[PDB]
RNA sequence: UACGAUGAAGAGUUUGAUCCUGGCUCAGGAUGAACGCUAGCGGCAGGCUUAACACAUGCAAGUCGAGGGGUAGAGACCGGCGCACGGGUGCGUAACGCGUAUGCAAUCUGCCUUUCACAGAGGGAUAGCCCAGAGAAAUUUGGAUUAAUACCUCAUAGUAUUAUAGAGCGGCAUCACUUUAUAAUUAAAGUCACAACGGUGAAAGAUGAGCAUGCGUCCCAUUAGCUAGUUGGUAAGGUAACGGCUUACCAAGGCCACGAUGGGUAGGGGUCCUGAGAGGGAGAUCCCCCACACUGGUACUGAGACACGGACCAGACUCCUACGGGAGGCAGCAGUGAGGAAUAUUGGUCAAUGGACGCAAGUCUGAACCAGCCAUGCCGCGUGCAGGAUGACGGUCCGGAUUGUAAACUGCUUUUGUACGAGAAGAAACACUCCUAUAUAUAGGAGCUUGACGGUAUCGUAAGAAUAAGGAUCGGCUAACUCCGUGCCAGCAGCCGCGGUAAUACGGAGGAUCCAAGCGUUAUCCGGAAUCACUGGGUUUAAAGGGUCCGUAGGCGGUUUAGUAAGUCAGUGGUGAAAGCCCAUCGCUCAACGGUGGAACGGCCAUUGAUACUGCUGA
């Protein structure tokens, strides 16, 4: 089950996540198959960057989101387009 | 040895008691069979059902018995 | 680290007065020692040239060697001349330019005033020495060391330095037929590539 | 020569046989000492220096120089050879670091501290 | 007088003196570094390179009561999933193992996503428990036995499988995709009610896993023959799948100087160091692939293993024993012994991310995030700032010069250190009650919510220059000279070489130079070395023309012309992972560090053009 997550690829003490597809029996931050997007919680507003072209895809084509990932991908779109059939 | 361990090796001997009787119950009778042709096929395919026999394995032995049966 | 010793001494050993053209300078121009006070030797080599017009500005603006040494490499990744921008990026510390701008009227004195919190530069306060002006910045003093006793006490072509407000606008990045400085630096750049 | 010769045998690169052989590419060897004497120089030279036959943990009989004045090395003791030849002494190509495990150091010395293992007054 | 390229240093030493060839050494950079002297911090990174040597002790993989009988007052058992992930090591392997580019019309694929057709009746057993044992233990033997989403019969189901029979399309040979009949054969599961979660079969996608192929894959030819299932074919057995993978028969083939075979060494790559470049040297930490789990072999369960913390057998170690028999594997984390010149806490937490189970709450996680030790490396800061006379004291000269604004002393700041007061981000969510729409999919808002680090980072307040500088060198190379003591002794030394009683070379003192919380030595590399030279050398006398011809393989090719376009050149598409280097720009007070973008990855496959030069064919 391919699975979008979060790799951590900050430094120590301020992290810095890729929302990104993978499978599930890799290590955390290491083989993916395409980054998506891009999440940073050093700032109040939480910034993200994430990819609705892609996102959806991912999720058309099985995907399976966690709870970090289904809440940036819930105030950032994708979600209520997924929905849309 | 674990919990989980300790459970295994209990499982699975009661698993291929019944894999190892389905298994040689058709074996013998693919064996003394080379019409009760229409009569292999099931444990074959009950095989197949089973996971024992990897359907597609199952299928090879059905297009090779009755192939020379004719 | 810093030298933290005496600087008539540096004057004399270069014939040069880099920390202020005052007391001692005169009185024995002759370099220091023993051997030095007499007939120097005479014959010297070009490697020593190079060395000491090098160390010549290691010593004026108090830079080791390691991060002389980076900051050259830095500069040369710039394709123009290289002697200039090394001295262009060494005039834009942060020390240097509090210097010039009239407070601490020795770079000894600039680095011991940038390292107490006494200084801000673009509103927040920098207490680093080392720090690279980029023209274009903002540099003022700190409202509670503003009305000091030394500071007053104290107090060029681009730097545009406002006493009301204790001003100075870093800007217009200078260059080599504006700084006044005794010293090459292609014999630094050969020295540096030998 | 040709480039026809070249690209059928290429040019033959060195191996560059090392200096320090007996010591297994280590920077320092543990070793005990056998026989501690003295030997001359081959020449102008004129001195009585003092020589170990060490073997080291490898199983490697080496003959060390021991460096300064003032010194134990007795006939059984655990030095440290950290390598060095030296052109008066043939055969000698060891040096013994002095303040190693056992090895004394130096007493009155204050120029050369950090070598010949001597403390700060 | 433009374009791009930001890039290339030498010296000492053969001789009475010179030139040339030629060897040795030094000046630079770097490291999983070690040793000696010294020593104040912060951020970040790294830490058994040797014995894949032997391990005491603790922890490291469990979960589901919304599958079942449910016991004491939870545990244990059957059953489902996981344990094939994550973590560790580099023993072995010179090879389709790895890198690179494709093919599968010779492939399989749990969990995941989207559709179509359905989840109807039955039965016998057995766990757990009970009755008795055989055993020191490990563990195991009898009887009757109660359940399941456990197991097993019949009917049912196809764009399911097989066989026969008709077809269309389409090739890249074997043949490929789809459709139509006929025959045979194969399913289900329910959680007392709702919700919620499920189950079976078929198709497609995604992901994961295999097989094959072209090219690149260390040294020795003081290794020249190797292979007998070996080479090809004909039929069977087979494997997911083609195939000597195996068997039966026929033939004698197959590889080899463009290096078979044999021996030594070694995991491979992205990468790291160095270098102007071409090159050279290694494969720590980060990521991908492969192999292994005390030494060897074998199989079961399972979609997936010939399985690190599963089983069986044999061997060597350690332990228990009642002597009959049994239990073990830190190349997991933290630790012990040994080996070595050398590498650390038997620490805290699941608070973030990931993983397993579960509808969920939730449990586990030595993965992971933090903390301790080691100046191991990179970066940054400090050990004060201004004025002040030629003061004592030392080394030196025959009263002068030297350390020296250096000092005493006079004003100022606390970065850092101590005391006190405030004080974070890393936390977005999950689950339960509220209204909206559509449809059981998504969406908004509410508070008592959720920190090991940690009262950590950070800010403010009050004495006080107070709490903090050493190492190497001074004859030439190479930056820096005087005196005293020893008299070829003690000694120094990278090369030349110094010391036999006036040593700038030994030891000490003064002064001077370099670096700086570091400084020197050693060990392993690159450069200098044009000193293996394609870039970029030579052979009369310095090392170098075979004793001379013929000639095999091979290397090179007089002029013109026609054809193809193999080499060569240009365009397009795919790929050349991420990370790393460089450039540009933002956030940590700067930097190290981190984020984003570009360039680069010099390479390979398919296709379209040009035909000047090389190759091929013809004249």
């Amino acid at each position: 089950s391919v699975k979008i997550r979060l790799q951590r690829h900050g430094k120590k003490g301020k992290p810095f996540y890729w929302v990104v597809a993978a499978d599930a029996r890799s290590k955390r931050d290491g083989k993916y198959l395409e980054k998506i997007g891009t999440y940073n919680p050093n700032t109040n507003p939480a910034t993200v960057e994430l990819n609705l072209d892609s996102i959806v895809k991912w999720l058309h084509q099985g995907a399976q989101p966690t709870d970090t990932a289904r809440a940036i991908l819930s105030y950032k779109g994708a979600l209520l387009k997924h929905h849309l059939d | 040895n674990h919990k989980s361990a300790l459970k295994r090796i209990r499982s699975n001997e009661k698993r291929r008691v019944l894999n190892r009787y389905q298994h040689k119950t058709t074996r013998n009778a693919i064996k003394a069979l080379r019409a009760k042709l229409s009569t292999v096929i099931s444990m074959i395919d009950k095989l197949a059902k089973k996971n024992i026999i990897h359907d597609n394995k199952a299928s090879n032995l059905k297009s090779k018995l009755t192939k020379h049966v004719a | 680290a810093r030298y933290t010793g005496p600087k008539t001494k540096i004057a004399r050993k270069f014939g040069e007065a880099i920390f202020g053209d005052d007391k001692s300078f005169e009185k024995r121009n002759y370099p220091p020692g023993q051997h030095g006070m007499a007939k120097k030797r005479g014959k010297k080599s070009e490697y020593a040239v190079q060395l000491m017009e090098k160390q010549k500005a290691k010593y004026s603006y108090g830079i080791l060697e390691k991060q002389f040494r980076n900051l050259f490499e830095k500069a040369s990744a710039t394709k123009g001349v290289t002697g200039e921008v090394l001295l262009q990026l060494c005039e834009a510390r942060l020390d240097n330019v509090v210097f010039r701008m009239g407070i601490a009227p020795s770079r000894r004195g600039a680095r011991q005033i940038v390292s107490h919190r006494h200084i801000t530069v673009n509103g927040e306060v920098v207490n680093i020495p080392s720090y690279h002006l980029k023209p274009g910045d903002k540099v003022a003093v700190r409202e509670k060391s503003k009305s000091l006793e030394a500071i007053e006490r104290s107090l060029y072509e681009w730097i545009t330095w406002n006493n009301d407000l204790k001003e100075g606008t870093f800007v217009s990045v200078p260059a080599r037929l504006q700084i006044p400085e005794n010293i090459k630096e292609q014999l630094i750049v050969e020295l540096y590539n030998k | 020569p040709t480039i026809q010769q070249l690209v059928r045998t290429g040019r033959t690169q060195i191996t560059k046989k090392s200096k320090s052989v007996a010591l297994d590419s280590c920077p320092q060897r543990r070793g005990v000492c056998t026989r501690v004497y003295t030997t001359t120089p081959k020449k102008p030279n004129s001195a009585m220096r003092k020589v170990a036959r060490v073997r080291l943990t490898n199983g490697n009989e080496v003959n060390a120089y021991i460096p300064g004045e003032g010194h134990n090395l007795q006939e059984h003791s655990i030095v440290l050879v950290r390598g060095g030849r030296v052109k008066d002494l043939p055969g000698v190509r060891y040096h013994i670091v002095r303040g190693a495990l056992d090895t004394s150091g130096v007493a009155g010395r204050t120029q050369r501290r950090s070598k010949y293992g001597a403390k700060r007054p």
